[PDB]
């Protein structure tokens, strides 16, 4: 759904507390005012991308604390009140499995923290179990959980009597699949590999920019303050413009690699927001879109940087 | 009188629906709504 | 329906007029491109490490050999400044394209017919949508049905009449709290539970929550209007 | 049945059409009713 808000202070990476370098960087005018605008536009877009997917609800729906769902045993997927963060047993699994440095980089928090993305995913779930699809298209409206399942069944064109004359088994095979998911997430990590991929792209991209402060770029020396310890005014600036050139290219490329990346993350979040809208708030009449069978309903749990879906299928 | 007050943000007012194994809510009336969506 | 429809258009008319920034997605693209154009020209003030940004001064003070050794900085500077503009323009145009594919999809599915998509043709149950032009873009007037108002009711999964279990053909069985009726899941309009509103599947043993009432079949009283007609001929033939 | 199916055509055109004798569940519910009448005939001939 989103990346970390890595942002670079376009002066400090180029010029480590040096006005000598800053005045030569002013000889390029407004570039840094635009690179700062380019990384800022990514950071702004992460909040929006988190909001579009999770703020897909306009009230905080909640379960009653008594749990009469007809053996549909949601215990591990709703938040647990005893946890510090109000997160679920799936979310206590997920949240394990994925200030300015001398290089002038910075990192910022999301607008909504893990308490809040969890309260949103808790409402997206609680409207689902208390109110069917209807919270996506009007006021809240109570319905019994097995009657949700009845309506769903009739929706995929299996006749609603087929739910009723197997309910106590149906709900068990549903709980059996929930159980297999909790064991699976306890047993594996490569399944989360799509969230691992975004953070690793950003990890090696940061690591690349750091390595480039150690490059000589054809100059006498690769460090600015080491030059200020040894030259003066003309044979110094012939070196400072170079360091500036090589680092300026490092920023151009770094922000190019990130901007085309921020398009991957936006497109991925847009798809995730449509799957809040169409799997979780609804009932998909589209083949293989929500799950790999006929869709019955979908339940979202918060993850680091993203969302996992329990896509539930006949 | 007005100042830049700061707060931890809110998502909505608490609304548990009063669910149970036999209760339902069916509407008597509806709005024909209109909304605008703008795309570049 | 018509009064709501005409009020909704009449509200939208004023809403779009009144608040400061409601067309903000089109403000954003007419701003961002114009800001970059202004910037691309403003960069012709920068020295790029040369002696002036005003290129004719580099012929006026420097001559045929060394002027090249100034100029190469102005060339790589200006050309990098144009690369910075074109790379942004390629990215931001794909952001516009990625909208326009959503726009053409939304157009086809929300205007050229009726998508069942949830919150895709806007909030509520999509009814129909109307396309309007704007400079550089489109506005969709999405019309939808939204459940407004409701009463508290109780529902049966099924009805036990014959010990055999009866189920809706459509809709839901509900009680007003004394009697039971069959009604559509999105709007309250009851009927007496008939064999035409319902089908039979097995009996009340396997099924939870199932309620007790009789189901009416119009054959029974229709053929009682026929048994009485028969009984009048059977009695009356005693007489002639 | 007459309540599981809808009528069409005549049985020549539809390739793959099988024969099978349908059930009209009105037909026994008017026969169970005809024999109630037949008992009132078998009574009314007697007095
Ligand atoms: C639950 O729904 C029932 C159906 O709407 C309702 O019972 C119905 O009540 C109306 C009057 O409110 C009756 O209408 C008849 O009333 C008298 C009968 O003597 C006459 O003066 C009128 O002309 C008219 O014929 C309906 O006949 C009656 N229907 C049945 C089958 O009983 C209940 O009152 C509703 N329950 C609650 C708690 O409101
Ligand atoms: C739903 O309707 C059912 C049918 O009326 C009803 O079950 C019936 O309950 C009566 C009263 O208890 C039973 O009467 C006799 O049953 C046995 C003998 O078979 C005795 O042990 C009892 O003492 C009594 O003499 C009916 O036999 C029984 N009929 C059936 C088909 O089960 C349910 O109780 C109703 N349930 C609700 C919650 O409304
Ligand atoms: C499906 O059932 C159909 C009805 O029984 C049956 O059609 C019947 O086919 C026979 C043989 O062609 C016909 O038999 C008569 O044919 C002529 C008169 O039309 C005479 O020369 C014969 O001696 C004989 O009387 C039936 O008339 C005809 N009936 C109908 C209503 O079409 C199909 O053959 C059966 N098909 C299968 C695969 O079971
Ligand atoms: C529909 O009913 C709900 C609650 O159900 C009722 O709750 C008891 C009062 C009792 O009558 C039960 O037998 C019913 O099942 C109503 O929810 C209440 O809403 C008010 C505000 O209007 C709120 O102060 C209460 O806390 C809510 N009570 C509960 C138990 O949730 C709801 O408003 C009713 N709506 C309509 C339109 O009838
Ligand atoms: C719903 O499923 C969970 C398991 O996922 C059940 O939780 C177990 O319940 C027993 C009894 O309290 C405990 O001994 C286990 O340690 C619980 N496990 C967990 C992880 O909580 C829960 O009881 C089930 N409920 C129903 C009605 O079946
Ligand atoms: C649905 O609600 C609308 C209001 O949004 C109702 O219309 C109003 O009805 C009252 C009388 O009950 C009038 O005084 C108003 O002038 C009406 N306004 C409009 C726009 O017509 C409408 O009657 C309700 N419909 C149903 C069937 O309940
Ligand atoms: C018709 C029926 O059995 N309804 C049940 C009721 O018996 C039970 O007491 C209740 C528990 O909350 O759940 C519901
Ligand atoms: C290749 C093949 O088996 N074709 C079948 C044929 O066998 C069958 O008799 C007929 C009946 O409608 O339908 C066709
Ligand atoms: C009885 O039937 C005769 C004809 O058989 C008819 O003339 C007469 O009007 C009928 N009378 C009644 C009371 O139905
Ligand atoms: C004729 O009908 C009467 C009731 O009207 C009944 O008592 C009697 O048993 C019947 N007789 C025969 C022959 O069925």
């Amino acid at each position: 759904v989103s990346m970390t808000k890595t942002s670079v202070d376009c002066t400090m990476y180029i010029c480590g507390d040096s006005t000598e370098c800053s005045n030569l960087l002013l000889q390029y005018g407004s570039f840094c005012t635009q690179l700062n605008r380019a990384l800022t536009g990514i950071a702004v877009e992460q909040d929006k991308n988190t909001q579009e997917v999770f703020a897909q609800v306009k009230q905080i729906y909640k379960t009653p604390p008594i749990k009469d769902f007809g053996g549909f045993n949601f215990s591990q997927i709703l938040p647990d009140p005893s946890k510090p963060s109000k997160r679920s047993f799936i979310e206590d699994l997920l949240f394990n499995k994925v200030a300015q440095k001398f290089n002038g980089l910075t990192v910022l928090p999301p607008l909504l923290t893990d308490e809040m993305i969890a309260q949103y995913t808790s409402a997206l779930l609680a409207g689902t179990i208390t109110s069917g699809w209807t919270f996506g298209a009007g006021a809240a409206l109570q319905i019994p959980f097995a009657m949700q399942m009845a309506y769903r069944f009739n929706g995929i064109g299996v006749t609603q009597n087929v739910l009723y004359e197997n309910q106590k088994l149906i709900a068990n095979q549903f709980n059996s699949a929930i159980g297999k998911i909790q064991d699976s997430l306890s047993s594996t990590a490569s399944a989360l590999g799509k969230l691992q991929d975004v953070v690793n792209q950003n990890a090696q991209a940061l690591n690349t920019l750091v390595k480039q402060l150690s490059s000589n770029f054809g100059a006498i020396s690769s460090v600015l303050n080491d030059i200020l310890a040894r030259l003066d005014k003309v044979e110094a600036e012939v070196q400072i413009d170079r360091l500036i050139t090589g680092r300026l290219q490092s920023l151009q490329t770094y922000v190019t690699q990130q901007l085309i990346r921020a398009a991957e993350i936006r497109a991925s979040a847009n798809l995730a927001a449509t799957k809040m809208s169409e799997c979780v708030l609804g009932q998909s009449k589209r083949v293989d879109f929500c799950g790999k069978g006929y869709h019955l309903m979908s339940f979202p749990q918060s993850a680091p940087h993203g969302v996992v879906f329990l896509h539930v299928t006949y | 009188s007005q100042s830049i007050i700061a707060y931890t943000m809110s998502l909505g007012a608490e609304n548990s629906v009063a669910y149970s194994n036999n209760s339902i809510a069916i509407p008597i009336n509806f709005t024909i709504s209109v909304t605008t969506e703008i795309l570049p | 329906i018509a009064n709501q429809f005409n009020s909704a258009i009449g509200k939208i008319q004023d809403s779009l007029s009144s608040t400061a920034s409601a067309l903000g997605k089109l403000q954003d693209v007419v701003n961002q491109n114009a800001q970059a154009l202004n910037t691309l020209v403003k960069q012709l003030s920068s020295n790029f490490g040369a002696i002036s940004s005003v290129l004719n001064d580099i012929l006026a003070r420097l001559d045929k050999v060394e002027a090249e050794v100034q100029i190469d900085r102005l060339i790589t500077g200006r050309l990098q400044s144009l690369q910075t503009y074109v790379t942004q323009q390629l990215i931001r145009a794909a952001e516009i394209r990625a909208s326009a594919n959503l726009a053409a999809t939304k157009m086809s599915e929300c205007v050229l017919g009726q998508s069942k998509r949830v919150d895709f043709c806007g909030k509520g149950y999509h009814l129909m949508s109307f396309p309007q032009s704007a400079p550089h873009g489109v506005v969709f007037l999405h019309v939808t049905y939204v459940p407004a108002q409701e009463k508290n009711f109780t529902t049966a999964p099924a009805i036990c009449h014959d010990g055999k279990a009866h189920f809706p053909r459509e809709g839901v069985f509900v009680s007003n709290g004394t009697h039971w009726f069959v009604t559509q899941r999105n709007f309250y309009e009851p009927q007496i539970i008939t064999t035409h509103n319902t089908f039979v599947s097995g009996n009340c043993d396997v099924v939870i929550g199932i309620v007790n009432n009789t189901v009416y079949d119009p054959l029974q009283p229709e053929l009682d209007s026929f048994k009485e007609e028969l009984d009048k001929y059977f009695k009356n033939h005693t007489s002639p």
